[PDB]
């Protein structure tokens, strides 16, 4: 009925000299059955003693510890499906306590409480279903985790009000008992800042209350035009009603143009379109919102007679 | 445009960045090349309620035309992606399975089921695992905060 084949796109690279587990990776949805594990392209599945280096056990694949040559492919087989899979191990850069390649990108905006999580840490947990304790480093220097600068809880570090200087690349150290035997486990996480995602409100450029002499009958663009970031919004009511997008009369278009040399000043421009003046938009004004997280501001037009 | 749409990067605050496993939004961890793999959204202000603490969003995937929608399934709300056709995706009235209150406390976004009051957008504990929706935001079981980078 013929074995179906999946490649899988995420390489995941490891330390050398460290213990790794993998799990085959179905979607909830491709799960059923029996999972063996082989090596390159045997066809005689792996180990199932686990005093072996590299063994299956609880459909996971084990390196006992890992070692730079166990880099390559793998398949899982879980009807059928087979799944390759390839990993890479590697030893850390030279008077370093990383590589590089193992890098996992990280970011938190300045100014808060933010977390740093130890990925894959998931199959270390010890009945009842704890994870080691983790130490954490920055630069290869250790941190004080005195839940005044930072925190260690669980998988996580959090760091108290981030800024600029907490940049640099941070190690998430664990020592995981199988058999008895004690095996060491880090991840390396390169820490990123963001600027500071900053409370400040629109200022609505135009229109500025103001009146506009208008043939009834006759049609009409008004323009709200709005200094913000492109984040904020920019829209028309009339009559206490957001422009229904369905309305035959009034549409609305959407414009924005980034402000290169500042962000926070780039421009809004929402059009209204009104097709046709009709009576009733004499009695009530055309008002301009705009608006974000921290707050609105209004201004509006009123159409009157010639 | 008739919808004000805007390109980000969202992820969530167990630093989990989305991607696509079979057809299915997952979320997880990236190194080295496969950070090539990372989904960005295009963001759309669609309309909804109208209030002071909620913005109504609807999230597509960057370039690919799906979108991130709740529906039943199995009297069950669910988080799933829906192919739309560029001709008349994104728009100012996105049916209520697209439309997501954006809530945003103290730089960290969650994002409500307009469909599905009380019920959010989340990822599990462990990584690579499909996206979904819960209504227990408060214990932690699911991940229901994110961060997001516009990009334009
Ligand atoms: C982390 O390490 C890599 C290589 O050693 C380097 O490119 C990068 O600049 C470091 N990042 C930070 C934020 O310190
Ligand atoms: C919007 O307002 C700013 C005023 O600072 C100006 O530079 C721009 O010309 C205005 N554009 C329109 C179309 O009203
Ligand atoms: C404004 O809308 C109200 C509420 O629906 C409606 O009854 C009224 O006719 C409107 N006013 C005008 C001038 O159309
Ligand atoms: C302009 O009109 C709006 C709507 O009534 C009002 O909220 C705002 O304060 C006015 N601005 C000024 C400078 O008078
Ligand atoms: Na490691």
């Amino acid at each position: 009925d013929k074995c179906k084949e999946r490649e899988e796109k995420i390489i995941l690279v490891s330390s050398a000299n460290e213990i790794d587990v993998r799990p085959c990776p179905l979607n909830p949805n491709e799960h059923k059955g029996t999972i063996t594990w082989y090596k390159d392209d045997s066809k005689t599945p792996v180990s199932t003693e686990q005093a072996s280096r590299i063994h299956q056990h609880k459909e996971k694949l084990w390196f006992v510890p890992a070692k730079v040559e166990d880099s390559g492919h793998y398949y899982c087989v879980v009807y059928c499906l087979r799944i390759k899979i390839s990993a890479k191990f590697v030893e850390n850069e030279p008077n370093l306590c990383y590589n590089a390649q193992a890098i996992f990108k990280q970011k938190l905006p300045v100014a808060g409480d933010g977390g740093l999580v130890c990925p894959y840490m998931e199959f270390f947990k010890n009945e009842n279903n704890e994870l080691p304790k983790l130490q954490w480093y920055k630069d290869c220097k250790p941190l004080l985790l005195d839940n005044i600068h930072f925190s260690g809880v669980k998988d996580r570090l959090i760091v108290m009000n981030v800024a600029e200087k907490h940049r640099g690349n941070y190690t998430c150290h664990a020592s995981y008992t199988y058999l008895g035997k004690q095996y060491p486990i880090t991840r390396v996480i390169e820490f990123i800042t963001l600027e500071e995602n900053k409370p400040t409100r629109p200022v609505i450029v135009s229109p500025a209350n103001e009146t506009m002499e208008v043939d009834l009958g006759s049609q009409i663009q008004l323009i709200c035009n709005v200094t913000g970031q492109l984040s904020d919004i920019a829209y028309w009511k009339w009559n206490g009603s957001v422009i229904d997008e369905d309305d035959p009369v009034l549409g609305e278009d959407y414009y924005s143009v980034e402000n290169p040399a500042n962000k926070r000043r780039s421009t809004l421009i929402t059009v209204l379109n009104i097709s046709e003046i009709e009576s009733r938009f004499y009695k009530h004004p055309f008002t301009c919102f705009a608006k974000n997280t921290h707050g609105i501001d209004a201004a509006y037009i009123q159409l009157i007679y010639p | 445009a008739p919808v004000r749409s805007l390109n980000c990067r969202i992820w969530d605050v167990n630093q989990k960045t989305f991607y696509l496993r079979n057809n299915q939004l997952v979320a997880g961890y990236l190194q080295g090349p496969n950070v090539n793999l990372e989904e960005k959204f295009s963001m759309s202000f669609v309309q909804g309620e109208e209030s002071n603490d909620k913005i109504p969003v609807a999230l597509g995937l960057k370039e690919k035309n799906l979108y991130l929608s709740c529906v039943l399934k199995d009297d069950k709300p669910t988080l799933q992606l829906e192919s739309v056709d560029p001709k008349n995706y994104p728009k100012k009235k996105m049916e209520k399975r697209f439309v997501f209150n954006k809530i945003e406390i103290n730089n960290k976004l969650e994002f409500e089921s307009a469909q599905f009051p009380n019920w959010f957008l989340c990822t599990a504990m462990e990584a690579d695992q499909p996206v979904s929706l819960t209504n227990m935001p408060d214990e932690g079981v699911m991940v229901t905060k994110f961060y997001m980078q516009f990009v334009s």
